[PDB]
C-alpha cells in the first residue's frame, strides 16, 4: 500500500485525490515529501506540487513538478537537485530538466554536475543532455566544458564516461605532461580488442626531439602471458638520428605442468636512448640491458629434486658518453642441471653445468663443472655442526687463442669444511622495558687445495662482497673460473635483542675475523631500531697492520608520525671505481657520500618531500629533489610539483620537473620516476575510479 | 601442544620453514588441523639501487624480502598477524654481472632462511 | 548526405596603413550550435592557422598569440554570417582571409584545436602602406629614410613613387580619386591640391613657428591660410665644372663671349633647359622681370612681369644665345646635367637637386652666385617645400604629424639634401651650418634677390601659359615678346 | 672561490705564448676547465677545452693544429699553448668553469688576459704610393687572414736605425739602397733568402745594390733618379743648359711667372748640379769606396755649388724653396721646371698641367749626375715576422699585379722586376728617368753615407742661405 499522511483529500473514489499540506506517499523504502499533488486517472500519473523534497535511500532530490507515470516509472521533474551517495563516494548535480527513459536510463539535461559537496565548488563539469545508461554504461555528455575555479579549462562536442567498473576501450587515458628541455606531452589512447588482449598506442611530442609512438600490447590465454612495450621516433631535431626505437617482451609460456619458456627481451637503438630521455634509474640496471630466452624442469617424486634450462643470454652494454663499454660475455647455451634429497639425517647435494662463452674482443670456449657435495647436519638441543665433503670438478677448451691460454685444461678440488656454532641464550643483562638479550657465538673451517689456475681466462668469475656474512663462505670469488686455496677459522660472536612478549627483532650485533693457518682484517656491524622510531643500520671493514679502514657505512631514520619522516645515510670507502676510463681501467678514487631525505607537513595543508645526495671528494650534489603535494575539501586541488635535478655522466647534468594532478573519485595515483627515499607515502587523494565512479539509482 | 606444526601456503619459504622447525623437533603432519597451523599469503622481494658514484655509475644495491603470516588455529579470521622483513646488500661494481646475477641467488637464499628461523623465533615464543 | 560546402567569405576590408572593416563566411541550412570556424590569415605564399578562433554553443574564444587587443572574433547567429571586427589595423596584416569551417573539435586556453573541412573560399583585406605623392626631381629617397624611421614608429609600410607629371597629376587626376596622402612640392600646386580638396590646412605648434622662418610662413600660406609646412626654400644656383673654368664669369653679357671661345674649343660653355620657365626665369628676373606686382598678399593679377617690357628683353638676351647655338632648345635639364657631369658643358643653370647627383658623378664642380646681368644680379624663383594631408584616403592622420616633425627636421632637411639638395632652409639651425658651405650659401644669396612664386591656383594657370611660351621662344616659331604677350593675356 | 690568468702581452704574428689559469678556493682535479675568448667588440666564442685528467681534449674547427691546451694538477694550474699566432688571435681570454656551486649550478669567470696580436707593420716614405702598397696589403690579407697597415713616418730612415735598436719598430722597412749598409753594419736587418728563380726575375745591377758583405740584406724595388720635369704650355723647348735658365727665368718674371722651382733643403736635388763638374762622394773602386777620398771640396763641387747661389743671388731662385714649395709652384703653373724623380707625376696629373720629362740641364757642357736610388724593401732583424714578410716581399709585391698597384698611385721609376718592366719601358717619362740615371752613378751603400749625407745637407743651406760661403761650406763637408 502506498499511505498518505494529508488530513484532508478531495477526491471520491478513484478518479482524483488531491493532498495538501506537505503530504507522504508510503511506497515502502522511498519517502516523499511534497507540498501538494493531483491526481489524473488517464495514465495512471501522479503530480507532486512545488516543492517536491524527495529522500529515499541516500538521494535528495529537490524538483519542481516530478510527472511520475508509475507504470513503469518515467518521470520528468525540473530543477532537479540530485545528490545520490553510496558506500565510499557520492556524486552532485544541479540539472535543468531531469528525465527518465524506462528503467535505469536518464536524458539528465543542462546540468552541472562534480563527485564534491556543495558550495563554491572548485570544479564541475557543466555541460547538456547527458543520457546515462545502465544496460551499457556510456553516458554520454554533450558540448560539456571543463571547469575549474571560475573559467573553463576545456571543450568537447561529444565525450563518455565509463559508468561502471568496466575495461572502457577506447577512452583516452588521461596525460602525461612534464620536462625540462621541452614541455614533452604524452596523451595515451587505450582501445580494448577482446577480453584477453588489448593494445594501447600513445602519440607524443618531446618539444626538442620530434614525435614519439610509444604504444604497446599485453595478451593473454590459458598458457601463455605476454606484454610487449616498445617505443619509436622519426628523425630527432637535437641529437641527429634518425630512427630510434626500443622493444620489449615477456612472453611466460608453459608447456605442461613443468617446462616454461619465458622470454625476457630489451633492447634500445644506439648507445644513449639511456640518459637522454629516461629517468634516474637508468644508471642500475641500465648500462647493460638483458636478452634471455629459459626453459625448467621439476620432480622425479622420488629420491630426487631434478631441476634444468637451456638459458641463451647476450646483453647489450651501452657507452658511457664517448664510447667506453666493456662488453662481457656471452653465454650461448647452459644445459643447468641441480639436485637435492635427504637421506635421513644427511643432505646429498649434487649440480653439473655447460657453457659455451661466444666473444671477439677476448677468446671464445665451452668448459663444464660438477660439484657433487653432501652435506650431513647434527643440531641435538642447543648448538649446530654440520661438515661438508664436495669435490668442485671443472674443465675448460679454448680456441682461437691469441696468446697464451692452454688448449685444454681440468682440475679436481675437494672441498672440506666444518661448518657448526652453539647458542647462548641469557635475561640479566636486559636493557629496555623487559627485553630479552639472546648472544650466539660460531665458527667455520674451510680447506681447499691449492693449483695454478691464473692462465685459465676469467669467464664470469668475479669477487664477493666483504662483509659479516662472507665469513661463513667457502667460496670468495663468487664464481666459477677462480676458486682460492683457503685453510681458515672464521671466528664470530652475534647477539639479537628480543623482545619479551613476542619474538620481533629490536636489535642485532655482531663482529668476527676469519683466521689463516693470520687476521689481516676485522668485521662488524650492527642493525636494529627501537620500533618506528630512532631505527639505525651500520657496518664497518676494518683491517689491521695495514691502514685505518676500508669501506665503513652509517645509517638512521626516524618517523615522529606515519609521515614526517627524516631518512639520512651515509658511506665510505677507500679504492672505488667510478667511471670507467678510456683504455678499461676503471677510474680508482675514494667515496665519501651523505644523503639527507625527509617528508614533513610544512603547513595544515602543504606537504614537502625533499632528496639531497652530496658528494665530499668533489663537493657537489649527485641527485636532489624538492616537490609540493596539497589537499583540500572536494579534492579540489590534489597538485603535487615535483623537481629532480640528476646526474647522467661524468659531468653532463639534467635537470627535470614534474607535475601531478588529482581530483576525487576520478584520477590515479603511481605515477612517479622511481622508488625514492624509503617511504614517500602519497599526501592526497584516492581516486580510484578514475572516471564517472561506480554507481548510479534512482 | 604445538610441538608438532602444520605449514601451508607460500611456495618460496616451504623447505626453510620445515627446516627451521625440524631443528626445534617439531613434525609437519599433513592434514592435520586441529594443532595450530600457519599461513603465509605471499612472499614480497624486490632490489634496488642504492648508493651510485660521482660520475652515474652504479656502486650497491639493496635486497628486501617482506613476508606476512598469519597464525590460523582452524579458522580464517581469529589468531594474529605477523609480517617480518629482512635486507641486504650487495655490491654490483659495474661489469661483473655474470656473477652477480648469479650471487644474488644464494644472496636470497640466506634471506630466506634467515626469515624462516625469525618467524619460529616469534611461533615458539608464544608458546608460553 | 554530409558532403556539402557553403562558406562563401562574404563582406570585405577597404582601408589604407590603418583602419578596420567587418567581414563574414556565410552559411546556410546547417546548425551551427555544434559547428564553429576560426579566422585564417593567408599571406600570399604561405597557408597557416589564423588571428582568430571562436567556438559555438558556450562561444569561448581563443584568439591568437600573435594578436593582442587587436581583433574580437563577435558572434552573429541572428545573421547566419559571423563577423571579425579590426582594430588598430597595419599593411603587415595584408593577407587573404579565410575561414575554419570545422565541425568537431576541442578547445583550450592553449588553443582551439581543430583541423577539419577548411571550406573558407578566401577574400583578400585590400590594406595599401602609407602613401606619399610627389615628383621626386628632389629625391624623396632622403625624405623616405625620415619617413621609413617614421614608418618603423608607426609600425606601418611606406607607399612613394619617381615620376613625372605630379605637378599635372595631383591637382586634376586626383580628383578621381588618385593622389595619396603627402607632397613637398611648388605652392602654385598647392592651390591646386587645395582646389581638388584633396589637401587640408596644417596647424603648426608655436614651438615650430619659432623655429621656422617667417618669410617661408608667408610662402606657404595660402588665401591668408597656412594649408602647408616648409621643409626648405628652393632657388636655382649658378653651377661651374671646377676642371673647366677656374672661376666663372661674374657678367651675363661675358657669358657669351666666353661661350664664343668655348665654340672654338667645341664645348659650349652654358648647357640648360629652356622649356622650363622656372629654368629661365634668373635672366628674366635680372631684367625686372616679377611674377605679380603690389603687396604679397594681393598678388594683383593686372600687373605682370611678362607683360613688362624688362622681362621680354632679359628672354631675348636668352634667345641671342639660342641663336649663338649658346644655348640648344633640344637640349633639355636631363641632358644639360648629364652634361655637366660630362664635362661638355662648363657651367649649367640647374635646380639645387642637381648637385647631389654631380656629386655621385664626383666630377670636381663649384657653385657660385648667378651671373649679373646689366649691373643687376640674376634672381631665381624661389620655391617653398609646402607640405600636405590627402583627407580620402583613411590613414590620413599620420601626414599632419609627419609634416610637422618627420619631414621637417634640421638633421631630416640634410636628409633630403644629400639625397637630392633643397638649397636654403626654413629651419635657423640647418641655416646657419648651410651659410658656412659654399654651394648653398651662394643660394642663399640667389634667394634674397629671388621673389617666392604665388601659391594662388590662378597663378598655376599663368606659369602654365608662361611654360608654353619659353617652349615657343627657344624653338623660335614665335617672336620671345609676342610669347611674352601671350602669356600675360 | 676565484681564478686568475697570467702571461697576457704583446708578440709579433709567428710567435708564441703560453698563457696559464692558476686556479684556487676549490678541487679543481674533478672539474673540466673552459678556455674562451672575447675580441675586443665582437662576440665571446669557444676556444678549446680540456678533461679531468688532461687524457681528452676538443678543438674549435678553427684553432686546430695553432693551438694544445695542457693541464697540471698539482698547482691547480692549466696552460693553453699557442704558436704561429695571427692578427686574428687577439682576443681577451677567459678561464671558466662550470657546476661548482652548492647545486652543481654556478658558473665562475676569471679576470682575463689581454694578448694583442699586432698587423704586419710596413714602413715607406710619405712621397711614395702608400695607398697603392695598402692594396698589395688587403690582397695578402685576403688571401692568408692577417691584416698589413702601411705607416709614412716623419724621418723614417733616421727612426728605423732608432727603434730597430730599442728591439721593435716595423716588419718590413723601405728606403733607397743607400741607408741599408748602415742598418746591415749594426745588424738591424735579416738576411734575405731568395732562391735563383727568383732572382732572375730582377735586373742583376738592383741586386749588387742590396749587396753588403756578400750578403742580399733588402729586396730591390725600382730604380729612381732625377728629371727636368717642364710645362710644355709655358715652355714648349726646355733650356739644354742650367747657364741659359737666368735668361729664362727675367722672361718669365714678365709674365709674372718664373723658370725654376725645386726642392734646396735635401741635398739628392742639388747633388746633380754639384756632381756635373767633378764632385763626388767617395771613389777609388766601387768595393773599395775609399772612404779617405772625399770628393765635396773639390773645384766641380764648388763651381755647381756656385751658380746655385748665384741663382738664388740674382732671385731666380728663393733658398726656402722646399719640396712642398716648388710641387704646389709647378702643379698651378706658377714655374715654367721643377726637378723630381717619378713619384711626383702623379699629382702632376691630377693638377692638369701639361707637361714633359726630360734630360737633366747641362753644367760646363757636362751631363747633371743624379744619385741613382734603388727603393728597397729589408726586413727588421727584430721583426720575427720574416717568413710572412718574405712572402709578402716575393708573392705579392714582386709581381706586375703587386707593383701595378704601387705605380698607379705614385710611379716607382723603372722597376727592377723584368716582366714588368718591359710593359713600362714604353713610356717617354721612364726613357727620361733611365737616361738620367745612365748620367748619373749609384749611391755607394756605406755606413758613412748618412754622415755623408748630413754633412752635405749642411753645407747646402749654409751656402744659399748666406750663413757660409761656398768655399768654407764644402770644406766642413769634407770634414
Amino acid at each position: 500500500y502506498t499511505r498518505i499522511v494529508a488530513d484532508r483529500m478531495e477526491g471520491q473514489s478513484k478518479v482524483k485525490v488531491r493532498a495538501e499540506g506537505s503530504v507522504i506517499i508510503e511506497r515502502d523504502g522511498a519517502v516523499l515529501n511534497t507540498d501538494w499533488a493531483d491526481y489524473d486517472q488517464s495514465g495512471d500519473t501522479v503530480t507532486v506540487g512545488d516543492r517536491f523534497a524527495l529522500q529515499q535511500d541516500g538521494t535528495l532530490i529537490r524538483g519542481e513538478t516530478l510527472t511520475y507515470n508509475l507504470d513503469q516509472q518515467t518521470g520528468e521533474a525540473h530543477n532537479v537537485r540530485m545528490e545520490t551517495e553510496q558506500g565510499g563516494r557520492r556524486l552532485q548535480s544541479v540539472s535543468r530538466t531531469a528525465e527518465m527513459l524506462g528503467e535505469g536510463r536518464y536524458k539528465l539535461t543542462e546540468t552541472q554536475f562534480n563527485t564534491c559537496s556543495a558550495g563554491d565548488a572548485g570544479w564541475y563539469v557543466k555541460a547538456a543532455s547527458v543520457e546515462a545508461d545502465r544496460g551499457k554504461g556510456i553516458g554520454v555528455a554533450k558540448h560539456a566544458a571543463f571547469v575549474f575555479g571560475g573559467v573553463p579549462l576545456f571543450y568537447t562536442p561529444w565525450a563518455d564516461f565509463p559508468l561502471d567498473g568496466n575495461r572502457k576501450s577506447g577512452l583516452l587515458v588521461p596525460s602525461v605532461s612534464a620536462g625540462s628541455d621541452g614541455v614533452s606531452l604524452s596523451v595515451p589512447y587505450y582501445f580494448n580488442l577482446a577480453p584477453n588482449f588489448d593494445a594501447t598506442f600513445a602519440p607524443g611530442i618531446i618539444g626538442e626531439r620530434g614525435a614519439t609512438f610509444d604504444g604497446q600490447i599485453r595478451y593473454l590465454r590459458p598458457d601463455y602471458s605476454g606484454q610487449t612495450d616498445l617505443t619509436w621516433l622519426p628523425h630527432d631535431k637535437k641529437s641527429g638520428r634518425n630512427n630510434r626505437y626500443q622493444a620489449k617482451w615477456q612472453h611466460r609460456h608453459d608447456i605442461s605442468d613443468t617446462l616454461q619458456a619465458g622470454v625476457d627481451f630489451n633492447q634500445v637503438s644506439d648507445s644513449g636512448y639511456y640518459r637522454d630521455f629516461y629517468g634516474g634509474e637508468e644508471i642500475a640496471g641500465n648500462v647493460n640491458l638483458n636478452r634471455r630466452v629459459w626453459l625448467d624442469y621439476g620432480g622425479r617424486a622420488a629420491g630426487g629434486s631434478l631441476n634444468a634450462g637451456l638459458s641463451v643470454q647476450k646483453y647489450q652494454t651501452l657507452a658511457n658518453q664517448s664510447g667506453y663499454k666493456d662488453e662481457p660475455y656471452a653465454i650461448m647455451p647452459r644445459l643447468s642441471a641441480d639436485w637435492h634429497k635427504n637421506a635421513g639425517r644427511a643432505q646429498i647435494g649434487v649440480s653439473a653445468q655447460f657453457t659455451r662463452f661466444s666473444h671477439d674482443g677476448r677468446q671464445d670456449g665451452s668448459r663444464l663443472v660438477v660439484y657433487p657435495g653432501i652435506k650431513w647436519d647434527f643440531s641435538n638441543s642447543w648448538g649446530y655442526v654440520r661438515p661438508k665433503l664436495g669435490l668442485h670438478a671443472t674443465y675448460y677448451s679454448l680456441d682461437s687463442f691469441g696468446g697464451k691460454a692452454s688448449r685444454s685444461v681440468g682440475r679436481v678440488l675437494p672441498v672440506v669444511n666444518i661448518d657448526g656454532g652453539t647458542t647462548f641464550e641469557r635475561n640479566t643483562r636486559l636493557f629496555g622495558g623487559g627485553v630479552v638479550q639472546t648472544i650466539e657465538p660460531r665458527l667455520f673451517y674451510n680447506y681447499i687445495p691449492a693449483k695454478s689456475q691464473n692462465d685459465l681466462p676469467n669467464f664470469d668469475s668475479s669477487e664477493s662482497s666483504f662483509g659479516y656474512g662472507q665469513l661463513f663462505r667457502e667460496n670468495l670469488y663468487y664464481g666459477n673460473d677462480r676458486i682460492n686455496a683457503a685453510n681458515s677459522l672464521s671466528t664470530a660472536v652475534q647477539s639479537r635483542i628480543l623482545d619479551g612478549a613476542t619474538g620481533e627483532e629490536r636489535f642485532r650485533a655482531g663482529i668476527g675475523q676469519k683466521f689463516y693457518f693470520s687476521r689481516s682484517d676485522w668485521v662488524a656491524f650492527a642493525s636494529g631500531g627501537i620500533g618506528g622510531r630512532f631505527t639505525l643500520d651500520s657496518s664497518i671493514h676494518y683491517n689491521q697492520n695495514d691502514k685505518r679502514a676500508e669501506h665503513y657505512a652509517v645509517g638512521a631514520g626516524y618517523r615522529p608520525a606515519p609521515g614526517k619522516v627524516l631518512n639520512a645515510r651515509y658511506k665510505y670507502g677507500r679504492n672505488e671505481k667510478i667511471y670507467l676510463q678510456a683504455d678499461g681501467s676503471y677510474f680508482y678514487d675514494k667515496l665519501s657520500q651523505l644523503d639527507l631525505s625527509a617528508q614533513w607537513p610544512l603547513t595544515r595543508n602543504l606537504s614537502a618531500v625533499v632528496r639531497y645526495n652530496y658528494g665530499f671528494e668533489a663537493k657537489k650534489p649527485i641527485e636532489m629533489l624538492a616537490g609540493a603535494e596539497y589537499k583540500s575539501s572536494c579534492g579540489c586541488w590534489g597538485a603535487g610539483v615535483y623537481a629532480q635535478r640528476y646526474v647522467t655522466g661524468e659531468n653532463t647534468y639534467k635537470n627535470a620537473v614534474f607535475f601531478s594532478l588529482q581530483l576525487k573519485d576520478l584520477s590515479s595515483v603511481g605515477r612517479n620516476p622511481a622508488g625514492r627515499m624509503d617511504v614517500a607515502v602519497p599526501g592526497y587523494i584516492p581516486a580510484h575510479s578514475l572516471s564517472a565512479g561506480r554507481n548510479k539509482r534512482p | 601442544t604445538y610441538r608438532s606444526w602444520h605449514i601451508e601456503g607460500g611456495q618460496a619459504l616451504q623447505f626453510p620453514l620445515e627446516t627451521a622447525l625440524y631443528q626445534a623437533s617439531g613434525r609437519v603432519d599433513d592434514a592435520a588441523g586441529a594443532q595450530m597451523t600457519l599461513r603465509i599469503d605471499s612472499v614480497s622481494q624486490n632490489k634496488e639501487t642504492y648508493t651510485v658514484t660521482r660520475a652515474a655509475v652504479i656502486n650497491e644495491y639493496l635486497l628486501i624480502l617482506t613476508v606476512e603470516a598469519q597464525v590460523l588455529k582452524r579458522g580464517e579470521p581469529v589468531g594474529k598477524p605477523m609480517t617480518v622483513s629482512v635486507r641486504r646488500i650487495l655490491d654490483y661494481a659495474d661489469n661483473e654481472i655474470l656473477g652477480k646475477q648469479e650471487e644474488e641467488e644464494t644472496l636470497w637464499a640466506e634471506m630466506r632462511q634467515d626469515v624462516a628461523e625469525q618467524i619460529v623465533r616469534r611461533l615458539t615464543f608464544l608458546k608460553a | 548526405g554530409p558532403s556539402q560546402v557553403q562558406l562563401v567569405e562574404s563582406g570585405g576590408g577597404s582601408v589604407q596603413a590603418g583602419g578596420s572593416l567587418r567581414l563574414s563566411c556565410a552559411a546556410s541550412g546547417s546548425i551551427s550550435s555544434i559547428t564553429y570556424l576560426g579566422w585564417f590569415r593567408q599571406a600570399p605564399g604561405k597557408e597557416r592557422e589564423g588571428v582568430a578562433a571562436l567556438a559555438t554553443y558556450y562561444g569561448h574564444t581563443y584568439y591568437a598569440d600573435s594578436v593582442k587587443g587587436r581583433f574580437t572574433v563577435s558572434l552573429d547567429n541572428a545573421k547566419n554570417t559571423v563577423y571579425l571586427q579590426m582594430n588598430s589595423l597595419k599593411p603587415e596584416d595584408t593577407a587573404l582571409y579565410y575561414c575554419a569551417a570545422a565541425y568537431s573539435g576541442i578547445w583550450t586556453p592553449l588553443g582551439v584545436w581543430a583541423t577539419y573541412e577548411y571550406w573558407g573560399q578566401g577574400t583578400q583585406v585590400t590594406v595599401p602602406p602609407l602613401v606619399i605623392w610627389i615628383n621626386g626631381d628632389k629625391g624623396y629617397n632622403g625624405l623616405a629614410e625620415v619617413g621609413k624611421k617614421f614608418e618603423k614608429d608607426t609600425g606601418i609600410k611606406v607607399t612613394v613613387e619617381h615620376p613625372d607629371k605630379l605637378e599635372e597629376k595631383f591637382p586634376q587626376v586626383a580628383a578621381t580619386g588618385d593622389g595619396p596622402d603627402i607632397i613637398f612640392w611648388a605652392h602654385d600646386r598647392f592651390g591646386g591640391y587645395a582646389q581638388s580638396g584633396l589637401l587640408a590646412e596644417i596647424t603648426p605648434d608655436k614651438a615650430f613657428q619659432d623655429k621656422l622662418y617667417p618669410f617661408t610662413w608667408d610662402a606657404v600660406r595660402y588665401n591668408g591660410k597656412l594649408i602647408a609646412y616648409p621643409i626648405a626654400v628652393e632657388a636655382l644656383s649658378l653651377i661651374y665644372n671646377k676642371d673647366l673654368l677656374p672661376n666663372p664669369p661674374k657678367t651675363w653679357e661675358e657669358i657669351p663671349a666666353l661661350d664664343k671661345e668655348l665654340k672654338a674649343k667645341g664645348k659650349s660653355a652654358l648647357m640648360f633647359n629652356l622649356q622650363e620657365p622656372y629654368f629661365t626665369w634668373p635672366l628674366i628676373a635680372a631684367d625686372g622681370g616679377y611674377a605679380f606686382k603690389y603687396e604679397n598678399g594681393k598678388y594683383d593679377i593686372k600687373d605682370v612681369g611678362v607683360d613688362n617690357a624688362g622681362a621680354k628683353a632679359g628672354l631675348t638676351f636668352l634667345v641671342d644665345l639660342i641663336k649663338n647655338k649658346h644655348m640648344n632648345a633640344d637640349t633639355d635639364y636631363s641632358i644639360a646635367e648629364a652634361a655637366f657631369n660630362k664635362g661638355e658643358t662648363a657651367m649649367t643653370i640647374n635646380g639645387p637637386w642637381a648637385w647631389s647627383n654631380i656629386d655621385t658623378s664626383k666630377v670636381n664642380y663649384g657653385v657660385t652666385v648667378l651671373p649679373t646681368f646689366k649691373g643687376q644680379p640674376s634672381k631665381p624663383f624661389v620655391g617653398v617645400l609646402s607640405a600636405g594631408i590627402n583627407a580620402a584616403s583613411p590613414n590620413k592622420e599620420l601626414a599632419k604629424e609627419f609634416l610637422e616633425n618627420y619631414l621637417l627636421t634640421d638633421e631630416g632637411l640634410e636628409a633630403v639634401n644629400k639625397d637630392k639638395p633643397l638649397g636654403a632652409v626654413a629651419l635657423k639651425s640647418y641655416e646657419e651650418e648651410l651659410a658656412k658651405d659654399p654651394r648653398i650659401a651662394a643660394t642663399m644669396e640667389n634667394a634674397q634677390k629671388g621673389e617666392i612664386m604665388p601659391n594662388i591656383p590662378q597663378m598655376s594657370a599663368f606659369w602654365y601659359a608662361v611654360r608654353t611660351a619659353v617652349i615657343n621662344a627657344a624653338s623660335g616659331r614665335q617672336t620671345v615678346d609676342e610669347a611674352l604677350k601671350d602669356a600675360q593675356t
